[PDB]
């Protein structure tokens, strides 16, 4: 089924311009029989609006990123979904820009690992993977963060380097 | 695959009632999320494996249910409700008996803190949302069976009770929109299934039997003495003789209260029934204490000793006939053999009394002194008819008593549960039982929210769903909901000084209120589309007639409803109702409201609303509209007495010309026309115009000659 997204919508609504978007999303996805012709940039755009901006506390961003990871792990977006390429482009594109204590960044890093390592990461544009690599390298090189997050950064950059240079074949 | 069973057993060990203090609540919410993910990844195929299915069915629902009623924090409750809702959606086909208990306990906690109720409603909301046919599907799957509860109707009843603004004290301010969403979705679902099907084509026997059974159970609990022959009345029993009636009680004891059977069997006249009640059961090969336990499971002990005496007498006498007599091998070296003891009636009668005493003093908490094991065996020294019982008889019974006590709160109720398990046109037809048992409640709550609330956006949705309810009542032939809807709207329209484009008290009250506008529009929107006049009652006819007459009271409704009749008979338009003063006092905000009312009635198509379509043309409308005539001049109503009579008369002539009952109904209206024509000195034009109508009535009717003679003379 695809009832997970409405459940995550009500889960994130308990935050007490974005709440109106989420309630519109719930009213839209009252519809049954799979996501169907929905123009799948909009099925999850308000989640990207939460993480993209820089005027919301870390708790809501962590909840939104958990929702995104839940959607990807359960594979809500698939090849059958309309415009899945654009959605999986936008989700990596938004995470590169500003965000956010350290657990939020590790959640972003783990989601980046999971997206890039999977088959759908192959569909990302070559102008975007450079931005992802720049972001992870900025995390790894910087020492102000906690050391264990730096080690996680180290491992993900090794993994995505192997995944990138494997494509050179 | 054994790894899956081991891992799920481990996740069971994470969250459980017994393993509460060992692990912290972060672990518990995490385990709830893990079980949710595991169910989500594969739940369609999880049913096939029975070793795993028992693990996900029987002992994890314990962990679910136990920490809804007992928990107080919010974070754990969120994840538990997440898992519960996912279990409902994914595995709704099977897993049907266990789920009913948790919905029942959910509504039990809901009806009777503040934030917890909001979380409960907000989390359970998705069941009706993602499955709009949920209320129907639970009715097919669960309600139609004879047994079990009836929580399908109680769901809508609980939502209805929670929907009002009265629940500010009970719950916080977020609940009412959340429940009202599903409450409106119920009515909105029906119009999706209405477009295909016409009225005349339409024009659950198990549910009929269930209604008969539930009414019989209610009466039998209320009064068994009348209930028994009433139960014979329904034909559910072979005959009056006690054999069949006694057979009925044992099979279906789960639904009946113990106290009812206890007070039924206590009376002295029915003591003969005990001669055949206990005859069915037979405890051969079992000890007396086990038989006493099964006996106490079936009914509650009385309080009065004399009442208890006959019940113990019947119980003790019943055992003796079951077992024959082979007592000649008395000895004390026996090791668990029962048949050697074959006591008389008095011996079993005395044996019965001492067995029951241990429960109400030793195990009871109110009494503090304990009679020991010593005094119990000390009591019966030379009490069983000059010979004592064997001293291994009482010790076995005392050991059997000490392990467990009899129960007449939560854990024990599960014990009876598992024993039950271990041991398009058709949808409409299966509909029409939902609305009958909830409809008055749903319309009452809708009207309460409509009248109390003030926002335009909510009220428009309310009135639209109200019209959906009216259409639903119209499709069937309920004729108690529909009159209530239209009558209460008629009350709600707010139509039950020097004027001029008139201005009036009723007009200015109309214009200044937004509430009346939607009521007046939607009401005659109902009246525009209809398929039978008989559903209307006398009160609604009075209401609409008073509406049209009150609109005629001022210069709102143009009385030119039937220009064809006037052009046929060659009269001018009827005389207008003659207001006070005319020129072109009021000023500023007085007129600007009232003109809007003059617009809104024109949006209602009031002329063609009730008179336009031919469905409402019937004897009731004419008969009550003639009754509506004032027939009396007064200084208060001297403005319009001359004109209302003409308006009523001509309107009835046009109405009567449509009806084809050209034999009977004309006599009544001709009678009332001639009764009306003799008012005190009405003006010249009125009597001038009335004779044309009178000649027309004389033409319409048949063999009405005396009135024509009086007309000439």
């Amino acid at each position: 089924p695809v009832t997970i997204i409405i459940k995550e919508c009500i889960n994130l609504s308990t935050a007490m311009p974005f709440l109106s978007g989420f309630i519109q999303l719930r009213l839209m996805l009252n519809k049954l029989k799979n996501l169907d012709n929905i123009d799948s940039l909009t099925i999850l755009q308000p989640f990207l609006l939460i993480v993209s901006t820089s005027s919301i506390s870390g708790y809501i961003t962590s909840l939104a990123l958990d929702s995104l990871q839940k959607f990807f792990t359960l594979n809500i977006i698939n090849e059958s979904s309309q415009n899945y390429i654009g959605a999986h482009r936008a989700t990596v594109n938004a995470l590169t820009h500003c965000r956010f204590d350290d657990s939020v960044l590790l959640k972003v890093v783990f989601l980046l690992r999971s997206i890039v390592d999977s088959p759908y990461g192959d569909l990302l544009s070559n102008s975007i993977i450079y931005d992802v690599l720049q972001t992870i390298l900025s995390l790894a090189c910087n020492n102000r963060r906690s050391e264990v997050l730096r080690n996680a950064a180290q491992s993900t950059m090794i993994a995505v380097t192997v995944k990138i240079f494997s494509k050179l074949k | 695959l054994p790894v899956v069973r081991q891992y799920l057993n481990l996740l069971l060990s994470l969250i459980a009632p017994e393993n509460e203090l060992k692990h912290s609540y972060s672990t518990r919410i995490f385990g709830l999320e893990l079980i949710q993910t595991a169910l989500e990844i594969s739940g369609d195929r999880l049913q096939l494996y029975p070793r795993l299915f028992t693990l996900i069915s029987d002992p994890i629902f314990k962990s679910i249910l136990f920490i809804i009623q007992n928990t107080t924090k919010l974070s754990l409750l969120q994840a538990t409700l997440q898992l519960f809702t996912t279990l409902v959606v994914i595995l709704g086909n099977n897993l049907q008996l266990q789920i009913e208990l948790t919905l029942t306990r959910i509504f039990s906690i809901l009806l009777d803190p503040s934030i917890i109720k909001e979380l409960l409603i907000e989390q359970i909301s998705i069941l009706w949302t993602r499955s709009p046919s949920f209320f129907t599907s639970t009715f097919i799957n669960f309600d139609c069976n004879l047994d079990r509860a009836d929580v399908s109707i109680n769901f809508l009843k609980a939502l209805t009770k929670l929907a009002l603004p009265e629940s500010a004290l009970t719950t916080t301010e977020s609940v009412p929109p959340i429940c009202l969403e599903g409450l409106v979705s119920l009515v909105d679902d029906m119009f999706d299934h209405m477009k295909d099907i016409d009225r005349e084509e339409f024009g659950l026997k198990k549910r009929d039997r269930k209604t008969e059974f539930i009414e019989c159970t209610n009466a039998f609990n209320e009064k068994p003495k009348k209930g028994i022959p009433m139960l014979i009345e329904k034909g559910f029993i072979a005959s009056d003789s006690d054999k069949d009636i006694a057979e009925f009680l044992f099979n279906n004891n789960n639904r009946m209260n113990k106290k009812t059977i206890g007070l039924l069997l206590c009376h002295p006249d029915k003591v003969s029934l005990l001669n055949e009640y206990i005859r069915l059961f037979d405890f051969s090969g079992l000890r007396v204490d086990e038989a006493i336990r099964i006996l106490l499971t079936k009914f509650r002990l009385p309080g009065e000793s004399q009442q208890i005496e006959r019940i113990i007498e019947a119980f003790s006498s019943a055992y003796c006939e079951n077992q024959d007599y082979d007592p000649s091998k008395i000895s004390d070296n026996a090791e668990d053999d029962i048949s050697t003891v074959q006591p008389d009636a008095d011996s079993v009668f005395i044996l019965s009394y001492s067995i029951i005493m241990l429960n109400t003093d030793l195990h009871n908490p109110q009494v503090k002194e304990h009679m020991s094991f010593e005094d119990y065996s000390g009591n019966l020294k030379g009490c069983c008819n000059h010979k004592d019982f064997p001293f291994w008889y009482l010790d076995r019974i005392y050991c059997s008593i000490r392990d467990k006590e009899i129960v007449m709160w939560f854990e024990d109720a599960w014990n009876n549960l598992i024993s039950s398990t271990t041991v398009p046109l058709e949808l409409l037809n299966f509909d029409r039982a939902i609305f009958k048992q909830v409809g008055p409640s749903i319309v009452s709550t809708l009207f309460n929210i409509y009248v109390v609330a003030s926002d335009d956006h909510i009220s428009t949705r309310m009135i639209t769903s109200l019209d959906k309810c009216s259409y639903i009542s119209a499709f069937f032939d309920f004729k108690d909901l529909f009159n209530d809807i239209l009558n209460s709207i008629a009350k709600g329209t707010t139509l039950i000084m020097p004027l001029v484009i008139p201005v009036s008290t009723d007009a200015v009250r109309f214009g200044r209120s937004f509430k009346g506008q939607l009521n007046t529009v939607v009401f005659f929107r109902i009246i525009r589309r209809n398929k039978d006049p008989k559903i209307f009652s006398k009160e609604l006819w009075l209401n609409i007639v008073n509406i049209i007459l009150t609109l005629y009271e001022d210069l709102i409704l143009s009385p030119d409803i039937f220009p064809d009749l006037q052009k046929r008979l060659k009269l001018s338009n009827l005389p207008k109702p003659s207001p006070e003063i005319s020129i072109n006092e009021p000023t500023e905000e007085e007129i600007k409201s009232s003109k809007k009312a003059m617009e809104c009635i024109k949006s209602s198509n009031i002329a063609a609303s009730v008179f336009g379509n031919e469905s409402n043309i019937t004897a009731d409308l004419i008969k009550t509209l003639l009754d509506s005539a004032k027939t009396e001049k007064n200084a208060d109503n001297s403005r319009y007495f001359e004109a209302e009579l003409l308006f009523i008369i001509e309107l009835t002539i046009a109405l009567f010309l449509f009806c084809k009952e050209e034999k009977e109904l004309g006599k009544f209206i001709l009678q009332k026309v001639f009764q009306l024509s003799h008012t005190k000195g009405l003006t010249k034009r009125t009597v001038r115009r009335m004779l044309t109508y009178k000649i027309l009535l004389i033409s319409l009717c048949a063999d009405q000659t005396e009135y024509l003679s009086k007309l000439i003379n």
